[PDB]
């Protein structure tokens, strides 16, 4: 009929606030109804018909529904407050009962893996009341919600124990240590798990009266709070939630890439392969590859091969061999920007995301449509019109981008396929290519030129801007998006109060006290971190403390003309909040 | 390092081709301090050198890591989760109103960030999507916000200057009220009556919408969502219901923090782990077919 | 002691027949890399001695009693696959390519796709059956000899895998 719900009763709009599950139904109807049919059935079986009830249903789905994909997500404190030597203390607070995990983990830990499936930590679950150090053995009871769960930690004879409301937990024997023997390695720091619609608190014990259970174990035993003598609070690490691009790794279990250097008759290629296709624990999901340095689209936009033409040219030209024997409708070329995080098991070409600002003026007339989005790509399967694989050449997909029009077509084959996407000015597009891996052999990053067409080293390295030989400078890198990443908790948030001040005056957002943080911005990535983040990122903070020393020299010994300019770089609020 | 006579062989053309390894090759920190020996021996600096790397290394800004102050932007959000979906009965117009009661201009030296619009969830899971919890990024700035601060349409990190009368930044006194169209996907903003000639056209409606305004520094607004906890200033364009009618019975209409970790003391900081994705939000009929 | 499956009590579908078709062609095409790998030559003279040989020209123009009997493997092959019983479904592509219908020849690696474990599983006995028909024609000449023994009579499983690489292989092409 085209009825909806609405809170208030009418006709005219459709309005109907009965249109909820039976469960949020009304009291009052839901029970006349409900009687209703207690009568019709119950007359139905009076009638003597007495039929037979159904397969009772004893199963359990034990909730296997998450947000996302994310199943955990992991808690930690910061890798410099490892612990080498001592004996720690600290407190884990259960406000809802489930699946948590709770103990020491190691510098290396990932974010990713479960906490104890492997050597980098060691766990305490309750919830199935069982360790976890590189496999599950029973220990300890189950905690209630409200159960608070200490975990001790003694590093000169390589024991922990945990304890459960004041009460030590033992192992299968009488033993009291969780683990009986390890090695320092490179330290401990704490750690928890927190599973789906999982609650929990962390007392690193800063004030040695919030710890609860400490009185009565672990202050006589001679343990200390984590943060026994802090002056500032511990800054703790979360498991990042997008997935970031980062380089392929080279002892990867599935990805593997190799380089090859151009000849004077073949172009140099990045090749990407999978290890264990075949084989055992092969990954099916769509795995998703990118070019580090993105081509960069004019600020505004215009309203053999001729040397001048490729001198005075703006369009740069990659390209991609599908290698035969993968399937072309698992994999899909062309351009990204740097805001897509979008990691979907199944990947289709409908759901990326995109608006559509209209500008018009105030006749109404549409001054102009723009169509944004973050992923610019085609599927090799559509575009493969004769079928199957060719061993002379496989599907061949070049993407060319016209820096100074933001024509983003595509040629197949020597054909122009029909999709084409128009990009905004200054926009920045990472080549990049999803594919899901069919064979050993998946695709390759040709880097060639195509008949009056820039090679595309000449848009990504402002060195070679005018060579037409095309190149593969060792900055450019495939890289893959991957979870496997840790996140900072900012140690202050921003204060603001909500409250509703009446009926009329509706909800107040009331902010009043200034916060600032400073921004490390990767220029080839377009991307930017906080600098206080740089303590985990050991690469960036030498380059960064470097670039520091360099510009201190240049302006060294009353430089003041490279001090004046340096002021731009860095300014004086940058300089007081450091 | 050694040799003072090597600094005076070194030429504008070397110097170039130094800085052209590090632009090749990437990120390497012994040319830096390859590049640091050039400007200073022996304690002695070479004011060429250092003018020369200052002039072909700093005014790019493409190879040095560049540093910048950003105001911390919070957002709240309604507990309203009103999506669109076939067999579903959810009402595809909605209107809601902001009162911007004061808003310092330069609380800092950078301005205040005060975005308000819609924002979308990925899937059906009652987080924001696209968008660090944390940080200088505020409503507009992933691709699955959208906002208006006075001046500017903000998409994806992205600002187009739109016409409005009498153009300005969102000040006191300003009132700023949205609609959002979910049947053909629609934004429109209105600002203090008067129309705003700037439309969102044909964004993902997969996931479930909510209102939500981007803060800094020096912001004090109200919500203004019509009925019981508000009222409006201007009448609601017609067909467009309050967004206030969207609560669940039984759920109470509260405004939040968007992202759950907010300040508080860090012993009494209630950790979250993954929530249940909401599709109890919506409701369809699943009638066994008989 | 091995059975080989029926083939009489089965016949011949015309879509099969077109599958034959360009896939005794391939065979065509790969065995003549082979035979210009081993040495020989494209001469219509059968000179069999000094490496000539006019078989390095294409199937379809080739004599048609060259054409026969070649093709008889693959018509066992396919007796053996459909005496299991198995359901075959063509896909649009694969109906596309049958309506669409002096050169270099074109031959595909195709080890480079992979099958999933019911093809795998499937293969590996239906190459069990071929083994079997290996050893039930070697048992033929055994009885003939009236004596002796061969060591890959045992059955297929007790094989190794260097021995049954090449009836695997012939599995996976002919499945792939």
């Amino acid at each position: 009929q085209g009825w909806t719900y609405g809170i208030q009763q009418d006709v005219k709009n459709r309005r109907n606030p009965r249109l909820v599950p039976y469960t949020l139904l009304d009291d009052r109807t839901k029970k006349s109804n409900k009687d209703s049919l207690r009568e019709a059935v119950r007359t139905l079986l009076g009638y003597g018909y007495n039929l037979e009830a159904p397969d009772q249903d004893h199963a359990a789905r034990a909730e296997v529904c998450s947000g996302t994909g994310e199943r955990f997500r992991i808690f930690r404190a910061e890798k410099t407050y490892a612990v080498k030597a001592g004996r720690w203390y600290f407190e884990f607070e259960t406000v809802t009962a489930g699946d948590m995990r709770v103990g020491w983990s190691r510098p290396g830990c990932q974010p990713d893996q479960e906490l104890g499936s492997d050597e980098r930590a060691f766990a305490f679950d309750g919830f199935k009341a069982q360790r976890w150090h590189q496999g599950n053995e029973h220990y300890g009871r189950s905690w209630q919600a409200g159960d608070v769960v200490g975990c001790m930690v003694d590093m000169n004879e390589h024991t922990m124990m945990f304890t459960l409301n004041g009460e030590i937990l033992l192992d299968d024997s009488g033993s009291e240590l969780a683990f009986k023997d390890f090695d320092v390695g490179d330290g401990f720091i704490p750690v928890c798990s927190l599973g789906v619609a999982q609650v929990g608190r962390m007392n690193f014990g800063k004030d040695v009266s919030t710890l609860k259970y400490f009185t009565i174990c672990g202050l006589q035993e001679g343990y200390e709070p984590f943060a026994v003598n802090t002056n500032r609070d511990i800054t703790m690490w979360l498991s990042k939630r997008l997935p970031q691009f980062l380089q392929v790794p080279s002892n990867h279990e599935h990805i593997e890439v190799t380089r090859i250097d151009g000849t004077i008759d073949s172009s140099p290629c990045l090749k990407v392969t999978q290890k264990s296709f075949g084989s055992q624990n092969s990954n099916t999901d769509i795995m998703f590859y990118r070019l580090s340095m993105p081509i960069e689209c004019a600020e505004v936009f215009s309203k053999r091969d001729d040397y001048d033409f490729l001198m005075q040219t703006s369009t740069y030209y990659y390209s991609v061999r599908i290698f035969p024997g993968q399937e072309p409708a698992n994999v899909w070329v062309g351009w990204i920007t740097s805001d897509f995080h979008q990691y979907d098991t199944g990947f289709d070409l409908d759901r990326v995301r995109t608006v559509t600002v209209t500008l018009g003026d105030e006749k109404g007339k549409v001054h102009e449509s723009i169509k944004r989005s973050n992923c610019y790509m085609v599927c090799a399967g559509e575009s493969m019109s004769p079928g199957q694989g060719r061993n002379n050449n496989g599907l061949e997909i070049g993407c060319v981008v016209d820096a100074a029009s933001g024509l983003l077509t595509f040629i197949a084959n020597g054909k122009e396929l029909s999709t084409y996407y128009q990009v905004e000015p200054s926009t920045k597009l990472f080549p990049a290519v999803f594919a899901q891996a069919t064979s050993p052999n998946v695709f390759q990053f040709e880097l060639g030129r195509i008949k009056n067409v820039m090679p595309l080293s000449a848009g990504l390295f402002k060195s070679e801007h005018k060579n037409p030989v095309p190149q593969c400078p060792p900055r450019l890198h495939v890289q893959f998006l991957s979870h496997v990443l840790w996140s900072r908790m900012p140690n202050q948030f921003l204060k603001v109060d909500v409250s509703r001040i009446s009926e009329r005056q509706g909800w107040l957002v009331q902010c009043l006290d200034p916060l600032q943080f400073m921004s490390l911005h990767i220029p080839e990535e377009n991307r930017s971190v906080d600098i206080l983040e740089l303590t985990e990122q050991e690469e960036l903070l030498k380059f960064h403390y470097h670039t520091l020393r360099l510009y201190s020299a240049v302006c060294a010994l009353g430089n003041h003309r490279v001090a004046h300019a340096l002021c731009s770089h860095v300014d004086e609020p940058q300089l007081l909040y450091a | 390092v050694e040799s003072p006579e090597a600094l005076n062989i070194i030429k504008e053309g070397h110097i170039k081709s130094i800085i052209s390894l590090l632009d090749k090759h990437g990120r390497n920190h012994k040319v830096l301090d390859v590049l640091c020996s050039l400007c200073v021996c022996h304690g002695v600096a070479v004011r060429s050198n250092q003018h020369l790397i200052c002039d072909n290394l700093l005014p790019g800004r493409d190879l040095l890591l560049q540093t910048r102050l950003v105001n911390h932007v919070s957002s709240m959000r309604p507990n309203i989760f009103l999506g669109v979906s076939e067999g579903s009965a959810q009402y595809k117009k909605w209107y809601y109103e902001l009162m911007v009661d004061h808003t310092e201009p330069f609380v800092t030296a950078e301005a205040t960030h005060l975005r308000v619009g819609w924002a979308s969830t990925e899937g059906y899971s009652p987080y924001p999507g696209g968008g660090e919890e944390w940080g200088g990024n505020g409503v507009g700035d992933d691709l699955f916000s959208y906002g208006f601060d006075g001046l500017h349409l903000w998409s994806g990190c992205i600002a187009r200057t739109v016409s409005s009368p009498n153009q300005h930044l969102l000040r006191t006194d300003d009132v700023i009220s949205c609609c959002l169209d979910l049947s053909a996907p629609s934004i429109s903003f209105r600002i203090n009556g008067q129309p705003v000639q700037g439309m969102f056209e044909n964004f993902n409606i997969d996931g479930l919408f909510f209102p939500v305004v981007s803060f800094s520094a020096g912001i004090k607004v109200r919500f203004l969502l019509g009925g019981r906890h508000g009222e409006f200033k201007f009448l609601p364009p017609p067909g467009y219901a309050p967004c206030y009618e969207a609560v669940l019975p039984k759920e109470k209409l509260k405004v939040e923090h968007s992202r759950e970790y907010k300040q508080e003391r860090t012993y009494t900081r209630d950790l979250l782990g993954p929530t249940v994705s909401l599709t109890q939000a919506a409701f369809t009929p699943i009638p066994v077919d008989t | 002691n091995p059975q080989p499956v029926d083939t009489s009590n089965i016949t011949i579908p015309e879509k099969l027949e077109y599958f034959i078709n360009k896939y005794a062609e391939h065979s065509h095409d790969k065995w003549s890399m082979d035979k210009l790998a081993n040495g020989w030559i494209y001469g219509e003279i059968y000179s069999d001695s000094s490496k000539v040989q006019p078989l390095m020209k294409p199937y379809k123009l080739l004599s048609e009693k060259e054409k026969e009997i070649y093709r008889w493997p693959i018509k066992e092959s396919l007796k053996t696959m459909l005496a299991w019983g198995w359901r075959i479904e063509r896909t649009r592509e694969g109906d596309s390519m049958a309506l669409y219908n002096g050169y270099s020849p074109r031959a595909i690696d195709m080890s480079n796709v992979t099958l999933s474990r019911d093809l795998h599983a499937m293969a590996e006995m239906m190459a069990e059956n071929y083994h079997n028909i290996w050893a039930k024609k070697k048992k033929m000449e055994l009885e003939s000899k009236g004596g002796g023994n061969h060591p890959l009579l045992v059955p297929y499983d007790t094989l190794t895998a260097k021995e049954k690489a090449k009836d695997r292989e012939k599995a996976q092409d002919i499945l792939k």
